[PDB]
């Protein structure tokens, strides 16, 4: 049930008056969330695509990415929309009202956000966001201040991944890092695109499958450490996996093993790839050709095109998350677009 | 191969030029290459050199800012 | 005056651009092929168009009269280009250099003079852009490539601040910073790539400068009343203007409700205000064949002086 | 005969026998290019057949270029066999990075590569309009194919920017691509506002594939105000090259020079980074830079740059960067030619020039290790239709059309702009008629014209109307 | 208000005043100095304008910059 892939033809299509930027998805109903380069962020119901339930101005500048994350206490979700006007803007979401309720902007940044990224590890709720000030920062969301600010980079990092206490950062420079959360010690440092990392995220545990050869440990050090491999997209029209090597287990860097290891590489984009999302087996992914691309983990081959998608750039996916038995992976997958248009695949 | 700016094409003028050049250069005599700039006389002089088994090949350009001190590094070098 | 807006407004941006360094004549024979150009393509322009009417308000015209500046129109029309290039950092092309005294009493106490000859001229450059001074630079035909970021103008906006790089760091710029370049010898050299981004704005005296001088000193010299009469009724047409306004705005403040003895008053002051605007143009209809004698009486002494 | 050759005296000829080597004839060429074409086409063997009429073509049209412009018309007409080879590179780079091939599209890419290598360096636009129809006498005469399209620089577009591979692309995606790749780069650099026209299109194609070639290096020949460097930045950022920029105020000497140009190539060589390095036209002041500049070029480095301790040090990074890669390389020479060999393949450069009628412009292009090895591009004055195009599209931000507007019945010579049906049309053909009256009338000669008053009218314009 | 218009794509309502200004609410252009009669909207968005004022005047919308240019009008 979960090697489903959506058919040729969209569902349907939501018209938005500008250039869509970041679109998620919520993980409870069929309601999509998608940004505008004016700065406007709606929120569109799938069942009835004719009008928003929320349209909300909340940045003059252009707004870049997104998280969105139903919270499990010991409830309610929470929409981060990184922006362009020097800080971020956090939302949460009423389902009795159908409008958005603002919670709380957090500051600190020296230049525009470009990535943004809300979890839960142990009963405390973590917002983290990269910009182009070169630093990685980290915000608590129930305390509202910041925990721990470092540069990784001499460029400036572009989009980020996370879970538990370990965090990677492709940049613009055209390497990426993986930053230790707690210590903030690099572990261990990559090369291998030609271009600055436009996204990159993490590929996590499953429980059961017939035979898998990118998301299962090998040894009982990766079984315990938990981060084995990564996949990363870069402006070079390439997506290639990446094998982290171990650290010296505050953990230490290996002075002869700090260095990453590229396993798989995908080729075959006729622009730069901008957003990548791992469903099981199938890695979805963008471009800025008018068209998404689904490539598989095993064979490494580009099963189904999806070619004139748009008229324009695509700009990026989004998926139901998978790895966690909180919330159950649905059969819905939306993109976004250049060209003022949203489309959605179901069933 | 057609990267590679050492490949020539013999033709009858080449080869002519291949022969009067070996001719002056075991005459002890000095050669000099006087034509227009697109005539190609560092290609086939540098083809007259190397495919031979007689002469050698020293890397001299003369310039403005050129002194015998250039010329008699490159003595050294062979 | 709406149906032949985009002719006459089309003059002023060729006139601000192409015309800052041409003597009298070409300047005035380029104007007869614009007008030519105009009317040859059906665009329809005022006949009467004078561009220190067209931009020169009279409150600008006489701030610059007691900054310095002379009486010469090709000096009014020179500072008026200066004066209005908003995108084009302009430059100041005058032998005597005497207008530095002018743009220092018109920006007060912020002119803060520069040389490219200097040798601190880095970090007080950059100090004064930072504070956002007005910077008036002299010798102008030994330009330096260091300020090529200022001149092209080629800031970019990162974040809620305006950027820029000047030497070799980085340097915060201010909205108040206007930069201004000032030459001395007009047969300097200047290179092309400074030439073709400012404007270039000559401040000299040629031949045609000396007839239309000496018909400015023959005028106010032999007939001085005549430019007093001249001076008096642009003066009072301006302030009649100006109060004839004022009242209209308060007596449509006034009676923009539903009289009394208030709109009584205003509609008697606006009457007599409407006839003191119509003897006035009734006046100064009757004297402009006046000054055209005057300017056909005086040629053959600019022949001769010429 | 030519400038920059000092005449020797008789007494050092007096010891030496002298040959003159003369241009191959037409024969002798038609079988080099024989064995070239037969080289190139055995990539596809479906063509095989016409390496005899791509052959004859390309010596016909080098002759008929050869005798049509000559030196006396411009300084830099002074065509060679080396045009010819660059053709033949060119035609091959493009053929084995390109799709599947086909006749139409065999003739169409050699059309644009004798294009980009033998009518760039062209002046008037009347011999544009003899060079094309030469290229239609020449297909019409070797190569008698019909249903084959535009010849003119404006509909051949050959980009690999679109697509993987080197092929022909539609106008207007590739328009619409460059508009929203100017837009990032005016995001995530420098901001400048310029507009885009079909010629700056062609431009930055032709800039992409002179900047994409093993040891490419160029010449930008063009008015001031015509965006060369802009463009050259932007490819550079496209291609993910890096940008150095000699910053050389009026208080500098050949020391900063040889710093940066040292820094450049140190940073070409041991971090292995490719750099593009633009020089301007102002940044050479004396003829040492002009001198240094033939030694990096005719040559792959300069060996003066390193001497005594910096040349034991160059030495020592490149044994530990060669050591670090796991090469064995152990004598100095295989070193120091695999360093060169680096230099040359990794380091870019451009020149930027504003007023070719200057002497240290003739001294520059009249250089003979400059005119040989780049690529001349000549960007001229601009056109009356990109003039059109580039006011069209400024002033339709703003209201213009609220007057009673009658169209006047005038010639067909003096409209520039698409036939008039507005006040917009009427504006531009104002702006433009003004425009060439004004360079006309002071005199300019065969000087290039900075088309920045144009603009600079234009922005005033805009602004004046509003207000 | 003397015409209602809507947007057909995206959720914003175009209201034109009885003074001739017209108001762009999910902008503040005076199209014309009469009293407007009446406007139509088609999809580049192209609004039509008719006054009492003999002048109609066309303007369009600018989504991304949220501001109405005029292009052409009768
Ligand atoms: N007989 C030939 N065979 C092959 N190539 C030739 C021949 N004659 C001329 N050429 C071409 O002409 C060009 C001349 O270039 P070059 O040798 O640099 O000229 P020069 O020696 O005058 O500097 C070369 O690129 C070469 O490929
Ligand atoms: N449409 C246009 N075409 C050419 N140049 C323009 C245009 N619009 C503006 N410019 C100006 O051209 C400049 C870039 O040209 P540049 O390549 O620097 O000229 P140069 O090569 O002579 O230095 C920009 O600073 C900009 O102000
Ligand atoms: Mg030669």
């Amino acid at each position: 049930v979960l090697k489903w892939i959506p058919r040729n033809l969209p569902s349907c299509l939501i018209n938005v008056e500008s250039s869509v930027t970041s679109v998620k998805l919520h993980p409870n109903l069929p309601i999509v969330f998608v940004a505008t380069d004016h700065g406007k962020l709606y929120a569109f119901d799938l069942f009835n695509y004719t009008i928003p339930l929320a349209s909300l101005q909340s940045h003059t500048k252009a707004i870049t990415s997104m998280d969105v994350l139903f919270t499990n206490y010991t409830n309610y979700l929470v929409i981060v929309t990184a922006s362009k006007d020097l800080q971020i803007h956090v939302f949460k979401w009423v389902s009795e009202e159908c409008k958005f309720q603002q919670i709380r902007s957090l500051l600190g940044h020296e230049h525009i956000v470009s990535a943004v990224k809300i979890w839960q590890k142990n009963n405390d709720v973590h917002i983290a966001s990269c910009s182009r000030d070169q630093t990685v920062k980290i915000w608590d969301f129930h305390n509202g201040w910041s925990l721990k600010t470092f540069q990784p980079h001499s460029q400036w990092v572009r989009s980020i991944d996370v879970l538990g206490d370990y965090i990677i950062s492709g940049s613009h420079d055209t390497t990426l890092r993986l930053t230790h959360w707690p210590s903030g010690n690099g572990l261990s440092v990559g090369t291998g695109h030609e271009f600055p990392i436009e996204k990159v995220k993490f590929i996590h545990f499953i429980e059961d499958s017939p035979e898998i050869r990118f998301r299962t440990p090998s040894t009982d050090r990766y079984k315990n450490w938990g981060m084995q491999y990564c996949v990363s997209a870069s402006r070079d029209r390439t997506i290639k996996i990446w094998e982290i090597p171990l650290p010296t287990l505050a953990p230490i860097p290996n002075p002869t093993d700090s260095n990453f290891r590229c396993v798989l590489t995908l080729k075959g984009h006729l622009s730069w790839v901008r957003d990548i999302s791992i469903r099981g087996q199938y890695l979805f992914s963008c471009a800025d050709d008018k068209s998404v691309r689904c490539w598989d983990l095993n064979t490494g081959q580009c099963l189904h095109v999806w070619e004139k998608l748009h008229t324009g750039f695509v700009n990026c996916l989004d998926l139901d998350v998978d790895f966690d038995s909180n919330v159950t992976p649905r059969q819905m997958m939306v993109t976004g677009g250049l060209d003022c248009k949203s489309n959605v695949f179901m069933r | 191969e057609v990267m590679r700016p050492d490949i020539v094409i013999p033709t009858i003028d080449t080869i002519k030029h291949e022969k009067i050049f070996y001719d002056l250069l075991n005459s002890k005599r000095g050669i000099i290459l006087c034509g227009p700039p697109g005539s190609g006389k560092t290609m086939i002089m540098n083809n007259a050199l190397r495919n031979s088994s007689l002469y050698d090949v020293v890397g001299i350009n003369f310039s403005k800012d050129t002194t015998t001190e250039h010329i008699l590094s490159a003595l050294h070098r062979h | 005056t709406s149906q032949e807006l985009i002719g006459n407004c089309i003059i002023s941006s060729i006139y601000e651009t192409y015309f800052g360094h041409l003597n009298e004549r070409e300047r005035g024979d380029m104007l007869v092929i614009l007008k030519r150009l105009l009317g040859k393509f059906a665009v329809k322009y005022d006949v009467n168009y004078r561009f220190i009417d067209y931009l020169v308000t009279l409150d600008e015209k006489m701030k610059w009269l007691e900054c310095g500046l002379d009486k010469n129109d090709y000096f009014l029309e020179n500072m008026s280009i200066v004066m209005n290039s908003q995108d084009a950092v302009p430059f100041l092309l005058d032998p005597s250099s005497h207008m530095i005294t002018v743009i220092s009493n018109y920006y007060g106490n912020k002119t803060v003079l520069l040389s490219f000859l200097e040798e601190g001229f880095v970090k007080r450059l950059e100090n004064a852009v930072r504070f956002g001074s007005v910077v008036i630079i002299q010798d102008g035909e030994f330009f330096d490539p260091i300020i090529s970021r200022l001149i092209s103008r080629e800031f970019n906006h990162a974040g809620n601040r305006v950027t820029v790089e000047i030497g070799d760091h980085e340097v915060d710029v201010s909205g108040d910073f206007k930069l201004f370049i000032h030459s001395c010898d007009p047969s300097g050299d200047i290179p092309i790539f400074l030439r073709s981004r400012v404007r270039l704005v000559h401040f000299v005296t040629n031949k045609e400068s000396i007839e239309t001088r000496i018909f400015d000193i023959t005028l106010t010299e032999e007939n001085a009343e005549m430019q007093r009469k001249r001076e008096d009724l642009i003066k009072l047409n301006t302030e009649y203007r100006l109060k004839l306004k004022n009242l209209e705005k308060r007596l449509l403040e006034e009676l923009n409700n539903s009289e009394n003895d208030e709109l009584m008053v205003t509609l008697n002051n606006l009457k007599k205000e409407a006839m003191n605007i119509e003897k006035k143009l009734s006046e100064s209809e009757e004297f402009f064949p006046q000054f055209d004698n005057l300017v056909e009486e005086y040629s053959i002494i600019g022949k001769h002086s010429v | 005969t030519d400038p920059g050759r000092i005449p020797m005296s008789e007494r050092f000829t007096r010891h030496a026998a002298i040959l003159y080597l003369g241009y191959p004839s037409g024969k002798s060429l038609s079988q080099i290019y024989e064995i070239y074409y037969k080289a190139i086409f055995k990539l596809v063997p479906e063509f095989r057949s016409y390496t005899e009429p791509f052959a004859r073509a390309s010596v016909h049209l080098y002759n008929e270029c050869k005798a049509r412009y000559s030196t006396g018309l411009q300084s830099h007409y002074l065509f060679s066999p080396r045009e010819l080879t660059r053709l033949v590179r060119g035609v091959y780079t493009a053929i084995n990075t390109g799709p599947r091939q086909t006749l139409r599209s065999l003739i169409r890419l050699w059309a644009y590569e004798a294009w980009r290598i033998f009518a760039d360096r062209l002046v008037g636009v009347k011999e544009k309009n003899s060079f094309e129809q030469l290229l239609y006498e020449t297909v019409d005469k070797y190569l008698p194919n019909q249903d084959l399209g535009n010849i003119s620089s404006t509909s051949l577009l050959f980009s690999g920017l679109l697509s993987l591979d080197f092929k022909e692309v539609n106008k207007t995606d590739l328009v619409n691509f460059i508009e929203e790749r100017f837009k990032t780069f005016c995001d995530e650099e420098l901001e400048v506002p310029m507009v885009i026209h079909e010629s700056m299109v062609d431009h930055i194609l032709r800039i992409d594939r002179a900047l994409k070639q093993v040891q490419g290096h160029m010449m930008l020949i063009g008015a001031s105000r015509t965006g060369k460097t802009i463009l050259t930045r932007f490819v550079a950022w496209l291609n993910g090259l890096k940008i150095v920029q000699p910053k050389i105020h009026r208080h500098s000497n050949l020391s900063d020079f040889d710093m940066i140009l040292k820094k450049a190539i140190s940073d070409c060589s041991l971090k292995e980074s490719r750099t593009c390095l633009i020089i301007d036209e102002s940044n050479i002041l004396e003829t040492a830079f002009l001198e240094r500049m033939n030694t990096l070029l005719a040559n792959a480095d300069i060996p003066d740059l390193f001497q005594g301790e910096e040349y034991d040090k160059l030495l020592n990074n490149l044994r530990n960067k060669t050591r670090s890669l796991g090469l064995l390389l152990d004598t100095e020479q295989e070193l120091y030619d695999w360093f060169v060999g680096e230099i040359a393949k990794n380091l870019h450069v451009v020149f930027t020039i504003c007023d070719p009628t200057n002497n240290k412009s003739s001294a520059m292009i009249s250089s003979p290790a400059l005119f040989n090895r780049c690529i001349i591009n000549w960007m001229g004055d601009w056109d009356t239709k990109t003039m059109s195009q580039v006011a069209n599209n400024m002033v339709d931000v703003v209201p213009m059309e609220f007057t009673d507007f009658i169209v006047p019945e005038v010639n067909k010579e003096l409209v520039f702009t698409e036939p008039i049906q507005t006040i917009r049309d009427a504006v531009v053909n104002i702006l433009i008629h003004f425009d060439r009256n004004f360079y006309q009338k002071m005199k300019v000669g065969v000087n290039p014209r900075s088309p920045g008053y144009f603009i600079d009218g234009l922005r005033a314009l805009v602004k004046l109307v509003t207000a």
